[PDB]
């Protein structure tokens, strides 16, 4: 859809993953930390497609990355409960 | 084209090599209707005749001060500035991206207290024909008044500029619900750019360092005071403190602590808002012994 | 009287839990264009509500009515589908302890005889899990701002009004 919305969504993901990562510091951890880095490594690769200026495939990937993040969040919250 | 201030206009341009730019129509600001000629900047070459002048704006050679005259007398002036749009993005050539706390951070602001006063600074490498203009409000749809001073050089190391602002009707104790907006116009020659920052005062708080740090020996009692600039009453605007020997650290809400001077001497104390996680002050330090 | 020293301890504890109960973002993150309009429906300790030091000396009932209102509002929110829906948080979670601290403090302010409980304007929370998650961050940082003011009020009242 819009190019502006996609970059905003990436920024939100970047902020969110930064917050979960920092929160984990205050408290399988090694497995989750490896999974986080792989998404970021993927976020960077996706970001390069953007600075070239597919769209449909990126929107599908944002939703898929969002699904991975939600799963991580649920595990972490369960670990502190 | 829109009016930036009296007799000053901004022309937005999609900026790329050989771009056709934008057509503009200037109107001489006069009641008169006959015997008018137009010039640009210092040249006396008449660019056109009549009440209005049509020009194609596509590069900086087409910008500048257009003047209409009649009977040898100047009637009015119109300064045209260019705002470059590069790939759908407005240019940010003039200010340096500080990249903290995130990308595209050009302005940094700090407050020493909840008074409603704060300071903002930005950086540029450009030394030439450079003008900044600062306006501020609280809220965008229903803006509340904020008065700022002039932006001026505060350091050279890369040139740093600073400006002072103060909310007209501040409520130090209230819970802010609308952020402060800071807006900076930047003009380099005929290149116009602008910049914005949005924040709550509470998020840019950074207290001054602890005051009057003193030591009392005991058969090493540390004491200090709140900084003069911090919000009053201290019983309301409470601070918390970090005491470090240098890591050997303790945290306290008191203005005193007892420590052991092990190493060669270093003791240091810094301060933070007790109830809201904003920035730590710079350290105050006193040598042991 | 409102038992200031007990309110200081519970409101101080709220500040600790408000920052520790849940992951955080930067103060400039998750900002969006509609935030300016959305803020009006949430209650705030505003200018003139009596929670400044001078207002508390004259009549603390105004401020304490407002603080109570805000605690009830955030409680209703933390118990809503925003926090209990997918991705679900358990009642024993840190946020559940934070919810309990809001409830614990609000019970203390409501005197004898006066009734300050109202009705919520619940509206309807989001339906997509990702949008629920984003709203949790925004709500909790709004709560952080509110409880900071409350903690100052109670710290000041215990020190000067007891
Ligand atoms: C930072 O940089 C950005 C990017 O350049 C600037 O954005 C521009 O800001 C100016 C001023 O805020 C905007 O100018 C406005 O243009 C409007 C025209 O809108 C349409 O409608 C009219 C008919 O109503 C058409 O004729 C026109 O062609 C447009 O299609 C004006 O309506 C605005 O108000 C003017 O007129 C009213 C009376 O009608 C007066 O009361 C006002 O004082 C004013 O004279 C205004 O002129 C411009 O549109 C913005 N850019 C874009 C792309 O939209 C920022 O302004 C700049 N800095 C700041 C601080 O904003």
């Amino acid at each position: 859809m819009s190019i502006q919305e996609i970059q905003k969504e990436i920024a939100q993901i970047q902020a969110v993953i930064a917050g979960i990562q920092k929160y984990i510091y205050t408290m399988s951890i090694e497995e989750i930390q490896k999974q986080i880095a792989a998404i970021q490594c993927q976020i960077a690769a996706i970001q390069k497609q953007i600075y070239a200026m597919s769209i449909e495939e990126i929107q599908k990937q944002i939703a898929a990355i969002q699904e991975q993040i939600l799963a991580i969040y649920k595990q972490i919250m369960a670990m502190v409960t | 084209i829109w009016e930036l201030k009296k007799d000053v206009y901004v022309v937005e341009l999609d900026w790329y090599p050989d771009a056709p730019g934008e057509m503009v129509v200037l109107t001489c600001d006069t009641p008169e209707e006959d015997g008018i000629t137009w010039t640009l900047d210092q040249s006396s070459e008449v660019l056109g005749s009549g009440k209005t002048l049509t020009i194609q704006v596509k590069e900086f050679g087409d910008a500048g001060q257009y003047t209409c005259h009649k009977g040898g007398e100047v009637l009015s002036h119109s300064l045209l500035l260019l705002h470059k749009k590069e790939d759908g993005i407005w240019s940010t050539d003039i200010l340096k991206d500080q990249k903290e706390p995130k990308n595209k951070t050009f302005l940094r602001c700090e407050a020493k207290n909840y008074s409603g006063r704060f300071t903002c600074w930005w950086l540029t490498t450009i030394s030439t024909d450079l003008t900044f203009s600062v306006k501020s409000s609280r809220g965008s749809s229903d803006p509340q008044g904020v008065t700022c001073g002039a932006a001026t050089l505060s350091a050279e190391r890369e040139y740093e500029y600073s400006v002072e602002c103060q909310e007209d009707s501040a409520c130090p104790a209230a819970e802010e619900s609308l952020p402060i907006e800071v807006m900076v116009d930047a003009v380099h020659k005929l290149k116009y750019e602008n910049y914005t920052s949005s924040f709550f005062i509470r998020d840019i708080i950074k207290p001054d360092p602890p005051k009057n740090l003193q030591l009392k020996p005991l058969k090493v009692e540390v004491s200090w005071e709140y900084p003069d600039t911090w919000s009053t009453p201290h019983s309301y605007f409470s601070l918390t403190f970090c005491v470090q020997v240098q890591k050997d650290r303790v945290f306290t809400d008191k203005t005193s602590a007892t420590v052991i001077c092990r190493k060669n001497a270093s003791i240091s104390v810094r301060a933070q808002d007790r109830y809201y996680s904003s920035s730590w002050s710079e350290w105050a330090s006193v040598p042991c012994s | 009287s409102p038992a200031w020293t007990q309110c200081q301890q519970l409101s101080q504890k709220l500040c600790t839990l408000a920052w520790s109960a849940h992951p955080l973002v930067g103060h400039m993150d998750l900002r969006e264009e509609g935030d300016e309009e959305t803020t009006n429906d949430v209650p705030h300790i505003q200018c003139g509500d009596g929670c400044d030091p001078q207002g508390l000396r004259d009549n603390s009932q105004f401020c304490l009515q407002r603080i109570h209102q805000g605690l009830i509002f955030y409680e209703k929110l933390l118990g809503s589908d925003i926090f209990t829906g997918e991705p679900s948080l358990l009642p024993d979670s840190p946020v559940g302890q934070l919810h309990a601290s809001l409830l614990g403090l609000s019970q203390l302010l409501q005197p004898e005889g006066h009734h300050w409980e109202t009705q919520q304007i619940p509206s309807l929370s989001p339906s997509q899990p990702w949008q629920r998650l984003l709203l949790r961050f925004k709500i909790l940082r709004s709560l952080q701002a509110f409880v900071a003011v409350a903690a100052r009020v109670f710290a000041h009242g215990a020190a000067t009004l007891s």
